[PDB]
């Protein structure tokens, strides 16, 4: 009546790890909750993982001669008749410096509400088709990662090659002015055919700085356009991984042992 | 790019009267001597006369990557130019002659060009430059105070142990507290070997040793050296603590030692130049007394570089990061359409102007939303930056700032980067961002001693709690912290002091959003107990980013932590340099203090910083960082030049095998590379230069007569090199080397230097598991070397050289006598060393192909460069390894052998577990450092998994055992 079992409770979400715990409250709102197992392994200690002020706290429930509660004095008598008095009254109470109470707990029902397909035919035959979806997918990535790396290196030694040009120029285009103040004593009176072949040699160099310049330009649409390719296919990854994993998490407490993913993966 | 950016070389040399003249000079020709013959052949020009002295003529060009640099190093031929354009200007010399050859010494073991460092003005990186140079005159004044001795140390540093004291095994293999060892005097030039025998203890030092020497023979002018190789004993150490005669009791073999006249030492020493560089030469009020609230306006993004089609919305997500922890809620820009990226917003924070620490650190993000399907909506990050809030001179952010955007990293999910290096994309090509900050009318200073410390004491011996602080300080640093122990540890912080181990768990306790408790804590942490240098190591991680913190591990650092085990720890501490925020910290000053006294330490600092600057993140960085080391190194620069440039043909060699010959069979492709390592070119440089993986070895004439590409996985390369050492026959006749180009050498380092802290803490607990960590050294992006350990052959490879007797009749076959029953216990012993090591990082999958045994039954691993990933058991005994074991008895899982390989197996495990923290410590590190499997503290969860760290100590061995019972099929 007020005091429920904790297997049927949506909050308790049994025996998880820190790290699948971390994922659930990732990026949550303040004062979302849930009621795990705790880590240590023994019978009745049910720690209680908070999201407040950004990051994920954690509470531990003591548990003496058949209550529970947070500090020693355990008036409450089962889990379920603690947390609901938790979220109908803010914690301000156990320590001033927090404030937000359990507003919205994380849900296994809801979750399971998302799985397609409970029967067993279908189970299988899904996680095949999710799995070589994102298996075609995350290859697919990897190929335009490693594309999107080799043009890096392109542009970047294209760009070098463009410093150098342009250095370049300044010294010829320094030595030009040299004969500039140098050919003052002869025109006021060979030199005439030493002067065609520098001019001729920095117009031939300012065309190839220019076509430099072009081929650059080009280069950079396509590192930009593949970056964009590789910005659309990520979310695409994300969300059939999510999926996959879910059969997966689904499927692994049907009797099967960790050796055949294992091998299967 | 060395040579040029041909058969006939046609530069078109411009004179200063501008005579541009199109010649023809050999490729051989040096610099002098193609400058002689052009001034002649400039004569027949009509304007000769305006030609002046050439002693005061000099030559400028373009280098490849664009540095004009002049060219007052004549040495050097038309191929070492590494010009850019064929042509050559000739102009008067300006500036100092030996400043710019100093510059292009440093230009080439760098890779950078150093006047690329002189471009940029900002304050942070200027002010580094001219104020590192206090650490390295004081370095350089310390290794040339003392006698010439001090010269020689920073040399041929000893290679030394942590403990004078022999473990109770390893003391019990010397009879009576005496080793025999044998001298090796050469008395005439004319090579006349004569070797000495002479019982020594194990406590006598070498000037003992010399001392019975020359009685046996029938003030001391000579000192030792390690046959085969260049490292001496001129420390006054025990002998026995050296690494070399360590190792040589331990696989019970012969020392050999040699005697070397000092003077002969100290001849071939040169001396010292640190000649003082160029750049030597060259209202506010408190933070506290401001009580408004962080609000930060993100006006626009220039450029973001996602399809308008597939991505609807973009926002920015940003957030105040203390080193991990946020220090508010992160805060969202509303949402805008792709086309127009425009906010002009006015962020507001919860966080209390005041109440900022020093390490603020403001994170930014660009997200991407799509909403359309879906209940959870797919936020996909494209782009992240950080800014610290203080600037190195204690001054808080002010004004309108431009921030460019660095992308994503691979293989990372979250939206916000905290552990990304604060800083700007150099890069034009990048999103940008425009910031602004609130002005206070003045410029905002943080605090300084005196205003936190009056913060502090103006707010304001027990029954039980000691087993619970015991029990707290006892943990996993990645232990479930609870909000009860967090309120426990810091009612109780003034009882922590009488434990210094607990530092690290109470400063997790303490909250930096409030100034007041910060405060507190500052005065406590000012008089800490100082702890051991491997809980130093903690505080130095990404969690705690305080100056204090850091400050005082480094403190520990410096008078705790010893030259082995900064050798040992040197990949870490390289890796623990990024998460420092600014440049002028405390971990450099100490580094390079190391660095410029150890020339051990100096030749892995070199490389460790030079294989990092391929990442644009830390280039600047740790370019910074090497050149003032090169500057200051000493003569090693020109030792330092031999490798780098031998290391570059070789890429240059592999680079055109990998990608013009791919379609080529093994056929081809060995008479190909026949003919490109027969040029002068590779044979000067590919010769009579120090190995990269040890500087005491030298690697002499180049042998090609066995020189192939190994038919393998990514087409390595097998190199052999002779000694060119005198004693060479001792100690090793051709140092063989696998040179890896495309592979990651960065995971397996790593692997290797686990498994060395693994077989030192098995060895000093008691047992005697021996395995063998070969060397490795990642030199650059996706190129390594890896040390060949000499005779061994693949399990695979030894199946049809000699069935499941075919592994112990080959052992029996090249093992008859009594010696036989050693070396199947040597294969035992090192077994269940593989198989513990294996199980506790999880490598990869074991063939009987990654399985080296040697001809005395050794085992040993060709480490994957994929650990924490294959829970999984990689390495299990199969049918051929249990015969072995079991001394060939059909009774394999019965035997007393067989259940001594259990219990050996059992105390490995348990030993590791006890020293759990240490490799949690190493593992935490290299977050940074761009490991796809290492990247999060959710991949180390594997770690604090297979050791079942959480359980007890009885209940993780029954978790060790059905692990293994699940392939072994039986204890
Ligand atoms: C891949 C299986 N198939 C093969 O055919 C193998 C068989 C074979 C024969 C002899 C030694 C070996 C080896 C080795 C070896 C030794 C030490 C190592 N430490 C670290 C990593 N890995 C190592 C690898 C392998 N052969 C080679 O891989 C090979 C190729 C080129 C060689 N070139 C020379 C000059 C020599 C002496 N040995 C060579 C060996």
């Amino acid at each position: 009546n007020n005091n429920m079992s904790l297997q049927d409770a949506e909050w308790y979400w049994g025996d998880i790890s820190r790290e699948e715990v971390n994922e659930k409250l990732r990026d949550t709102a303040d004062g979302t909750f849930l009621v795990r197992d705790a880590s240590t392994k023994m019978h009745g200690d049910y720690t209680l993982t908070l999201r407040k002020g950004g990051n994920n706290k954690l509470i531990k429930i003591f548990h003496r001669d058949g209550k529970y509660g947070f500090s020693d004095p355990l008036t409450f008598s089962s889990v379920v008749e603690l947390i609901n008095h938790y979220r109908n009254e803010s914690l301000a109470q156990y320590n001033p410096k927090l404030d937000v109470k359990l507003l919205y707990p994380v849900s296994k029902y809801q979750q399971d509400q998302v799985v397609k397909e409970d029967n067993i035919e279908a189970v299988g035959k899904k996680l095949h088709e999710y799995n070589t979806q994102f298996q075609e997918k995350s290859r697919e990535y990897d190929r335009l990662y490693e594309e999107y790396t080799r043009t890096s290196q392109e542009i970047q030694m294209k760009r070098t090659a463009i410093e150098a040009f342009n250095e370049t120029i300044k010294i010829f285009e320094e030595q030009c002015q040299t004969q500039e103040r140098y050919s003052k004593e002869y025109i006021e009176k060979r030199i005439m055919h030493n002067y065609d072949k520098l001019k001729s040699r920095i117009s031939e160099i300012i065309d190839s700085r220019r076509r430099l310049e072009e081929d650059l330009k080009k280069q950079a649409a396509e590192y930009r356009e593949i970056d964009k390719r590789m910005n659309s296919i990520k979310p695409d990854l994300i969300q059939l991984r999510k999926t996959r994993d879910q059969y997966l998490m689904w499927l692994t407490q049907k009797g099967v042992r960790q050796k055949k993913l294992n091998e299967w993966l | 790019s060395g040579e040029l950016w041909p058969p006939r070389i046609l530069v078109e040399c411009l004179l200063p009267n501008g005579m541009i003249v199109t010649l023809e000079c050999l490729r051989e020709a040096t610099l002098i001597t193609i400058k002689h013959e052009l001034f002649k052949e400039a004569r027949k020009y009509p304007l000769h006369q305006l030609l002046q002295d050439e002693s005061s003529y000099i030559f400028v060009s373009v280098t490849q990557e664009a540095e004009r640099e002049e060219f007052f190093d004549e040495t050097r031929r038309l191929c070492d130019l590494r010009l850019f354009q064929p042509f050559l200007k000739v102009i008067e010399p300006v500036g100092n002659r030996e400043e710019k050859i100093l510059n292009r010494e440093i230009g080439f073991a760098i890779g950078m060009p150093v006047c690329e460092f002189d471009m940029v003005k900002d304050p942070e990186v200027q002010d580094f430059r001219r104020n590192i140079l206090n650490v390295c005159k004081e370095a350089v004044d310390l290794r040339d105070l003392n006698s010439p001795h001090s010269r020689a140390m920073y040399v041929y540093p000893p290679n030394v142990e942590s403990s004078p004291e022999l473990p109770k095994h390893i003391y019990n293999k010397l009879d009576k507290g005496q080793i025999i060892v044998v001298i090796w005097v050469i008395v005439s030039p004319n090579n006349d070997k004569q070797k000495y025998t002479l019982k020594i203890n194990h406590d006598c030092v070498p000037e003992q040793v010399i001392a019975e020497a020359i009685r046996k023979k029938t003030q001391g002018k000579y000192i030792l050296k390690v046959c085969g190789c260049d490292e001496y004993f001129l420390e006054k150490y025990p002998l026995s603590q050296y690494k070399y005669i360590r190792s040589c009791i331990m696989l019970g073999r012969m020392p050999n030692l040699m005697l070397m006249a000092k003077e002969s030492l100290y001849s071939q020493l040169p001396m010292d130049c640190f000649t003082m560089p160029s750049y030597s030469r060259r209202s506010t009020k408190s933070l506290w007394v401001i009580n408004s609230a962080l609000r930060i306006k993100i006006l626009c993004a220039t450029y973001v570089n996602v399809n308008i089609r597939d991505i609807d919305k973009i926002y920015v997500r940003t957030g105040i990061y203390h080193g991990g922890e946020p220090l508010c809620d992160n805060v969202n820009t509303q949402r805008v359409p792709c086309s127009n990226p425009r906010w002009n917003e006015w962020l507001n924070y919860d966080i209390y102007i005041p109440d900022l620490p020093r390490a603020a650190r403001l994170c930014l993000s660009i997200c991407s939303v799509k909403g359309r399907k879906g209940a959870k909506e797919e936020h996909c990050p494209l782009a992240w930056g950080n800014i610290n809030l203080f600037d190195y001179t204690d001054t808080l952010v002010s004004g309108k700032m431009a921030l460019n955007l660095w992308p994503v990293p691979h293989g990372l999910e979250d939206l916000l980067n905290p552990i990304g290096v604060t800083g700007s994309n150099p890069n034009k090509e990048t999103p940008c961002l425009e910031l602004e900050f609130d002005w206070f009318s003045s410029v905002v200073k943080f605090p300084d001693m005196s205003v936190i410390e009056e913060h502090a004491n103006w707010s304001v011996l027990r029954e039980n709690d000691k087993e619970q602080l015991k029990a707290i300080s006892t943990r996993d640093p990645l232990s479930e912290i609870t909000e009860q122990e967090k309120d426990f540890l810091w009612s109780h912080r003034h009882y922590c002091v009488t434990i210094p181990e607990i530092l690290p768990k109470l400063l997790l306790s303490v909250k930096w959003n409030s100034r007041d408790e910060v405060a507190q804590m500052y005065c406590l942490v000012k008089d800490w107990p100082p702890i051991k240098p491997e809980q130093a190591m903690e505080l130095l991680d990404c969690n705690y980013p305080d100056p204090m913190v850091r400050g005082f591990a480094v403190r520990c650092l410096e008078k705790y932590l010893t030259d082995d085990k900064l050798s040992q720890y040197l990949i870490q501490l390289v890796q623990v340099l990024k998460y420092e925020q600014y440049l002028d910290n405390l971990l450099v000053r100490f580094l390079l203090k190391k660095a410029l006294t150890n020339q051990r330490i100096g030749h892995f600092f070199f490389w460790h910083l030079k294989s990092e600057m391929h990442n644009k993140t830390v280039s600047q960085r740790f370019g910074l960082l090497l050149e003032s080391y090169c500057r200051a190194c000493g003569m090693y620069l020109k030792h330092l030049n031999r490798q780098v440039e031998a290391m570059e043909k070789l890429i240059n060699l592999t680079d055109i095998l990998k990608q013009e010959k791919k379609d080529e069979t093994q056929k081809v492709q060995m008479k190909f590379l026949v003919e490109q390592m027969r040029r002068p070119d590779f044979m000067d440089a590919l010769q009579g230069f120090l190995s990269p993986l040890n500087p005491a070895h030298q690697l002499g004439n180049l042998r090609l007569e066995e020189c192939r590409i190994m038919s393998s996985a990514k087409r390595p390369l097998w190199l052999n090199w002779e000694n060119p050492d005198i004693m060479s026959e001792l100690l090793f006749q051709n140092n063989e080397i696998i040179f890896k180009n495309g592979d990651d050498l960065r995971q397996d380092m790593l692997t290797l230097q686990i498994i060395r802290i693994m077989e030192n803490i098995w060895q000093n607990q008691g047992l005697d598991l021996r395995m063998l960590p070969y060397g490795c050294l990642s030199i650059g992006d996706c190129v390594g070397l890896i040390e060949v350990v000499r005779n061994s052959h693949t399990i695979m490879q030894i199946q049809c050289k000699g069935n499941s007797h075919t592994l112990h009749q080959w052992l029996k076959d090249k093992n008859k006598g009594e010696i036989y029953d050693a070396a199947i216990d040597l294969f035992t012993r090192s077994c269940a060393g593989y198989c513990v090591a294996t199980f506790i990082l999880g490598i990869g999958d074991r063939h009987n192909s990654n399985i080296m045994v040697k001809d005395d039954g050794q085992l040993f691993h060709i480490d994957f460069g994929h650990f924490l990933d294959h829970e999984r058991v990689p390495f299990v005994l199969t049918q051929d390894f249990l015969i072995v074991i079991s001394k060939g008895a059909q009774e394999c899982t019965k035997t007393r052998e067989f259940e001594r390989f259990q219990e050996m197996c059992y105390k490995a495990y348990l030993a590791i577990r006890q020293h759990a923290n240490l490799f949690i410590n190493l593992f935490s590190m290299m977050l940074g450092s761009g490991m796809p499997e290492l990247q999060s503290f959710d991949d180390i969860a594997y770690i604090r998994k297979t050791l079942a760290l959480d359980k007890t100590e009885q209940e993780a061995l029954e978790y060790f055992m059905k692990q293994m019972n699940d392939a072994h099929h039986g204890g």
